[PDB]
């Protein structure tokens, strides 16, 4: 501000937005896709 | 005077006041 | 007094703060003054 | 690929035709704000230089 | 020795210099802008004033060190005096006495001594028209000097630097009254030390005293008197009182008003930041949405550094319980990269509607939550995050059945299924049907949005904003 | 000195006779030293430690009466002697509880801006501890889930103290939700659906919903005829206030002019 | 909430309720402003001894809610305890909006001419002679003349 | 939508070049 409060208390970096998304959904992925050739 | 000058202060103002709707009016008839 | 000078003074203040205000909408009619004066200067022109 | 313009319908078997390609007031609007955008833009660079 | 010793002469001269004209030349400039011109106020060194002393605020102060003997304090502040054009020569004496610290022994007069320096301005018979400049003169040697935080004797120093100034506010109510003006440039002055008013009692104790000092003060500038002055009143409230219980949230509304004009830019931007910690705590999400994210690009400029990063962090608290929010890596600095990173995978766990990876989160980053007080939300929060999830499914899917969204929103039971769709309806989350047999959720696509008669609604709102700032735009045009 | 005062604490009082007594006994104390303002020499404050005590069960005596003006008057006064100047004073058992008494009454009230203040003034206080004020907060979570069934579970043991006249406000206000937030929107609940929740077996409060709702009484069943619910066009006349609209529109771009 | 001890309809209570309310109001301020309606029973009230004090603490939270000529009704209405307070700011602002409506309601009998003159209250014409003395005391002749040519009479 | 569309860009037209125009003259004159 820097005045009252507050001083007294492409990239990767933005692909990683969809990235972590990957992290908790579905892996990236490519060997579970690959093994469902076989289950089914 | 200071009670005095309290209603001398305000002709200029309500003359501009006025000087207002002067121009205002003026320049909307000057305009058509 | 304290009435008072203090109060007139008060009452001054509002001339003084409706008066700055008449003088911000004077420079708000001054430069439209010169806004009027400059198509009125073109009023001429057409004319010229 | 644009050559045939339809719908199908899988239930009662038939395929409908209906087609309104042309908008003209979509996009003459929509692609001229958009550049509107890039005008502004680029005077962002006289806003800011010019005041410090 | 001989090396050291020679380097000490050459910098004095550099505070001899800028810091010589920075309150000589704004406050002997603001002398004849104070007289007349006085319009408004402008009083243009009253903002200049903030771009020195925010500049001081990190080099020079006026003090460094700087390998001065610290006298610049009793320089100006003693020989105001004033009169007629002589004061020029005072200004030519506070310039015999930047030869007497290079020359002679130099000697320490603040601390103690500044004592019977407070007085002098009136006991030097006297001061006699600009308070500002005693103000400036009892703020500025010190409360740039707060700054190094010793905390050791001085504090009451601190306190007895506020009554003389407080007595400058004796000065303030009572002297002119008559197209003053003076007090608006004092209402940018006079918030700096009220700010240190706070700064000073929150390294001891919160103020009760104050705090009653401080509806005084809010009260008397209205209605006589009052530019920006109840506004900085304000954020010293909304800024204390929200911290502190209790009450103070209602205390808004009476308090508004607005106040209106917002005085001035990011000092209204970050009181919607303020207020906006109360509506997060209010629980509504509509009016604390918009005006979080207005905070957020009505704030300039920074940097540096975590000032503006640190409150952007708790200002996204209120997207935490909006239920839809991206991931924030996007808000992201690298400055507050290592600060956020218990806050980072904290919405990391709201996109997913995982119940184990949710409470590992509070389990591990509970240290980092303990700092920010927002424990407030963690209890409610998993309600937030499923309806994340069956907004998500029911955007997703036309027929959502109660078994199939069971698990895989791991609900595990069928009766809080219905439970949770019961008072989604009620929320007006989403209009699935539901079929009771077994039962089973039968839901059917929700239409008749179209184009032609809500967007139109809207724009209604949209072109009466932007005539508004035609409007906007012709006050401003009219200014100069 | 003065008295006595505690001799009819320990014994309550059998009826409202004595607890209009003890308030005589409490006007008193108002006509010294009152509430305020005496800063003191905290010894003069213990009086007013021991009038918190009667206090308490001035608010358990209020609440029996179950009388609302009495109940908030001798709770405001407990919650001012924590918002006293001075927060150093003898530690109470019932600190904590009597903080809820209140703070479920809010509840009953449905205030969702006064229920997160109460917990503002001691956030950390209710969460580590005071397991009085962590059980509403808890069922609070069971309104969000919601109960309906929870709700039983888990009012099996509670200390309380007292809490029972505002959890059976809690129970009626939840009744008449239950009748609004089943429908709309749903196609149809049958009979069973909606006796599980109302509980008992065939109660006149189900009969009185077959009635007052109105809504449909089927056999066996209920509608929302008609339909879902009323159909809401909901009208062409805003067709008209659009031309109001382009009135003051054309008035906004007049002034420009 | 000082507000529930009202709950007494003894007025004794009510002297020691204005003895607490005037001291700690700078913080209840937000807080009596949802008992305001509870000092309109007061005041109303002909048996309440306070009525006068209860306009005072009326106008209190009336001036800072905003309210301007909400206030003067219930400064008139405080019998001699509006004439009594010549202290700090509070004094000068509602004799303020009272001399306004002073000066403006002479000026309006003045275009009568005669006849159908509106009421006049005693203390809206009363502190206009009765802190003239102040003028007389001072001695200061400009400030005599000047409250001469605002009242019009 | 002709008149919400087109006065939008209209503003567009009054609020950016009134801004630039205005800020050029006032700040350069003193």
């Amino acid at each position: 501000m820097s005045e009252k409060k507050q001083p007294v208390d492409e990239d990767n970096w933005d692909d990683d937005n969809v990235e972590d998304d990957f992290s908790n959904q579905l892996r990236a992925e490519l060997e579970k896709h690959g093994y469902k050739m076989e289950t089914s | 005077d200071l009670y005095s000058r309290y209603k001398k202060l305000q002709q200029e103002l309500e003359f501009l006041e006025v000087q207002e709707e002067y121009i205002k009016d003026e320049q909307k008839n000057l305009k058509k | 007094l304290e009435e008072g000078k203090a109060g007139s003074g008060l009452r001054q203040y509002y001339l003084s703060k409706i008066e700055e205000l008449q003088l911000i909408v004077n420079d708000k009619s001054q430069n439209l003054r010169r806004l009027q004066a400059q198509r009125n200067e073109l009023n001429a022109k057409v004319r010229l | 690929d644009k050559k045939f313009h339809g719908i199908l319908d899988q239930g009662e078997g038939v395929l409908i035709i209906f087609d309104e390609p042309p908008v003209d007031k979509t996009y003459e609007a929509a692609l001229e704000t958009i550049q509107n955008m890039s005008k502004v833009v680029d005077s962002l660079y006289n806003k800011a230089k010019k005041l410090t | 020795p001989p090396g050291g010793g020679e380097q000490e002469p050459p910098p004095p001269p550099a505070p001899q210099d800028v810091e010589m004209k920075e309150e000589a030349a704004t406050g002997g400039g603001s002398t004849g802008e104070a007289d007349g011109k006085t319009a408004a106020a402008a009083a243009e060194h009253s903002q200049r004033e903030l771009d020195t002393v925010t500049l001081e605020d990190i080099k020079e102060h006026v003090k460094q060190l700087e390998k001065a003997v610290s006298g610049k304090e009793p320089r100006f502040v003693l020989r105001a005096l004033r009169m007629l054009p002589s004061t020029s020569r005072r200004l030519n004496h506070y310039v015999l006495y930047k030869a007497v610290q290079g020359f002679f022994t130099s000697n320490n007069a603040t601390r103690d001594f500044l004592l019977p320096f407070l007085e002098e301005p009136m006991d030097t018979e006297a001061d006699l028209q600009f308070r500002p400049r005693t103000g400036k003169a009892a703020s500025t040697p010190l409360l740039p000097e707060v700054e190094a935080y010793l905390q050791l004797l001085v504090v009451i120093f601190m306190m007895n630097s506020k009554r003389y100034k407080e007595a400058q506010k004796i000065s303030d109510d009572l002297m002119q009254k008559i197209s003053t003006q003076n007090r608006r440039a004092l209402d940018l002055v006079a918030a700096k030390c009220y700010y240190y008013h706070a700064r000073v009692y929150e390294f001891l104790d919160k103020l009760d005293v104050v705090r009653s000092f401080l509806h005084a003060r809010l009260r008397t500038a209205t209605l006589r008197h009052d530019a920006d002055g109840q506004a900085t009143l304000l954020n010293l409230l909304l800024r204390n009182y929200l911290h502190y219980s209790l009450y103070d949230q209602a205390e808004k509304l009476v308090s508004k008003s607005v106040f209106p004009e917002q005085a001035n830019n990011n000092e209204w931007a970050r009181y919607l930041y303020y207020t906006g910690r109360i509506k997060a705590i209010q629980l509504e999400y509509s009016e604390a949405r918009r005006t979080m994210t207005n905070a957020l690009r009505k704030a300039p400029q920074h940097t540096a550094v975590g000032f503006k990063q640190t409150v952007h962090k708790l200002l996204i608290v209120v997207e935490l319980l909006l239920g839809e929010i991206p991931d924030r890596l996007q808000f992201r600095q690298p400055s507050l990269k290592r600060s956020l990173m218990p806050y980072f995978l904290l919405t990391q766990a709201v996109r997913t509607g995982n119940l184990a990876k949710f409470n590992q989160v509070l389990d591990q980053f509970g240290e980092k939550f303990q700092a920010d007080g927002t424990y407030t939300l963690i209890i409610r929060l998993r309600h937030n995050v499923i309806k994340t999830g069956v907004r998500m499914i029911s955007l997703s899917y036309s027929r959502i059945s109660l078994a199939d969204i069971a698990q895989k929103l791991q609900l595990d039971s069928p009766e809080d299924a219905e439970f949770i769709v019961a008072k989604a309806i009620r929320d007006g989350v989403i209009e699935a049907s539901i079929n009771h047999e077994k039962g089973y959720v039968q839901s059917k696509e929700m239409i008749d949005i179209y184009s032609t008669r809500e967007p139109q609604l809207a724009f209604h709102q949209r072109i009466s904003f932007c005539l508004d700032i035609h409007n906007m735009s012709v006050k401003a045009m009219r200014f100069p | 000195m003065y008295e006595q005062l505690k001799g009819e604490w320990n014994r309550k009082s059998p009826n409202l006779s004595k607890c209009g007594e003890e308030l005589g006994r409490l006007k008193l104390v108002l006509l010294e030293l009152n509430f305020l303002p005496t800063t003191g020499t905290k010894l003069t404050k213990q009086q007013l430690i021991l009038a918190r005590d009667i206090l308490e069960i001035g608010a358990q005596w209020s609440i029996l009466r179950k009388d609302i003006p009495s109940f908030e008057r001798y709770m405001a006064q407990l919650k001012c002697y924590y918002f006293d100047y001075k927060e150093q004073l003898p530690e109470s058992a019932y600190m904590h509880q009597l903080l809820g008494l209140n703070l479920l009454f809010l509840l009953s009230q449905n205030r969702v801006a006064e229920f997160h203040t109460e917990l503002e003034r001691l956030p950390a206080k209710d969460i580590q501890t005071n397991v009085y004020i962590k059980h509403p907060v808890s069922l609070e979570q069971y309104l969000m889930e919601g109960s309906y069934n929870k709700v039983f579970l888990a009012k099996g043991n509670i200390p309380a103290e007292s809490y029972t006249f505002f959890i059976d406000i809690l129970l009626d206000t939840i009744r008449d939700e239950i009748a609004g937030c089943i429908e709309k929107a749903y196609e149809k609940i049958l009979f069973t659906e909606a006796t599980r929740i109302l509980f008992f077996n065939t109660p006149k409060k189900m009969t009185d919903y077959a009635k007052k709702r109105g809504w449909v009484l089927g056999p066996n069943n209920y509608y929302s005829f008609a339909s879902q619910q009323q159909k809401p066009e909901d009208t062409t006349i805003p067709s008209t206030e659009l031309a109001k609209q382009v009135i003051e529109y054309a008035r906004q771009l007049e002034m420009i002019v | 909430g000082i507000i529930s001890l009202l709950d007494e309809d003894e007025p004794q209570l009510k002297e020691f309720a204005l003895h607490k309310l005037n001291a700690v109001v700078n913080d209840f301020w937000a807080e009596i402003s949802e008992s305001v309606d509870k000092i309109e029973v007061l005041y109303e009230d002909e048996g309440f001894r306070s009525r006068q004090f209860a306009a005072l603490v009326a106008s209190k939270v009336f001036y800072h809610l905003g309210a301007f000529e909400e206030s003067l009704n219930y400064a008139l209405g405080a019998g001699d305890l509006f004439n009594v307070n010549d202290n700090s700011e509070y004094v000068e602002t509602i004799i303020a909006k009272c001399i306004d409506h002073y000066t403006k309601q002479c000026v309006e009998n003045a275009d009568l001419p005669e006849g159908e003159k509106k009421p006049i209250d005693q203390r809206l014409e009363g502190i206009v002679n009765k802190m003239f003395q102040r003028c007389l005391d001072d001695h200061k002749y400009k400030q005599a003349i000047g409250i001469a040519l605002e009242t019009r009479r | 939508y002709l008149a919400s569309l087109i006065r939008s860009v209209v503003a567009l037209h009054n609020l950016i070049n009134n801004k630039i125009a205005n800020r050029d003259a006032e700040k350069k004159e003193g």
